């Protein structure tokens, strides 16, 4: 996140860091006890088989006895278009299940067909760019958006934060957009740069597959 | 890519 604040501590423990090393590559949400719900590029060319799927964190600059690390059982993709960046939503099923605890919960979703339109404010999450200066953020980090239908497609839903340079950059991708206590976006791509200030910031359209996610998550 | 997409 550029131009961001600081998150509470574990304020959003539906807050999840896809981990390849031990470096955070891409963040994701717990939709339920052992389903994660993330980007697709996230794991396009990444060999799954050793993505650690860390829960309930904070400060990933070292270790927090709170975390639960989870690795990748099932890959479920519903057509990503790697090109067209359409459709960039992948569910991953969990090895195991997650404890409920005040650092880990399951987020939730809207309905199928739910559209926000202009205007509706949203907050966007991930462990990405710090910002400007200072790389990946060692801290999860928060920023208040406004969804714009303008530059845009509706096979997305897009976020502008009018009046300074911020929003999404490298790292948040499969990061949650929280609207109203519903996930309704998942960080896919950025056009131009992360803060451009011209070009909105595009997330993966939560809404149009839900019916998808419940088939596999129920 | 810009204008054509800048996946994070
Ligand atoms: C930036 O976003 C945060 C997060 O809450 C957001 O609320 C909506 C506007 C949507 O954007 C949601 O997607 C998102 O979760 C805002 O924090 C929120 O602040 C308001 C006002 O300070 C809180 O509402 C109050 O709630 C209390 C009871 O808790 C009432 O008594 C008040 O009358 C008032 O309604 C809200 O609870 C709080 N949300 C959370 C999760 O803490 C923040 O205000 C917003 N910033 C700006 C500038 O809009
Ligand atoms: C989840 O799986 C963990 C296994 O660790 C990882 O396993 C494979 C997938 C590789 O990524 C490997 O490099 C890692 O060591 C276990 O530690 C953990 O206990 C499992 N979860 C449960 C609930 O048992």
């Amino acid at each position: 996140i550029v131009g961001g604040r600081r998150a509470r501590p574990h304020a959003w423990p539906f807050m999840v860091s896809l981990q390849l090393r031990g470096g955070h590559f891409c963040g994701a949400t717990l939709i339920a006890p052992n389903f994660v719900m993330s980007a697709a590029h996230c794991v396009a060319n990444v060999n799954v088989r050793a993505v650690r799927v860390v829960l309930g964190a904070h400060n990933l600059s070292r270790r927090e006895p709170t975390r639960q690390v989870f690795a990748v059982q099932r890959i479920f993709e519903n057509g990503y278009d790697p090109v067209n960046l359409l459709n960039d939503i992948v569910i991953l099923q969990l090895n195991g299940s997650a404890t409920i605890n005040a650092n880990v919960q399951v987020a939730q979703l809207p309905a199928q067909g739910r559209r926000l339109g202009n205007g509706v404010q949203c907050l966007a999450m991930g462990w990405g760019l710090l910002g400007r200066n200072r790389g990946i953020a060692s801290v999860l980090q928060e920023l208040n958006v406004t969804v714009v239908t303008s530059l845009c497609r509706r096979s997305n839903v897009c976020t502008l934060v009018r009046g300074r340079q911020a929003g999404v950059c490298f790292g948040d991708s499969g990061s949650p957009l929280v609207c109203n206590g519903l996930i309704h976006g998942i960080a896919s791509f950025v056009r131009g740069g992360c803060a451009s200030g011209l070009y909105p910031d595009a997330f993966a359209p939560v809404a149009q597959f839900v019916n998808w996610i419940d088939s596999i998550i129920q | 890519v810009s204008s054509p997409v800048s996946t994070m």
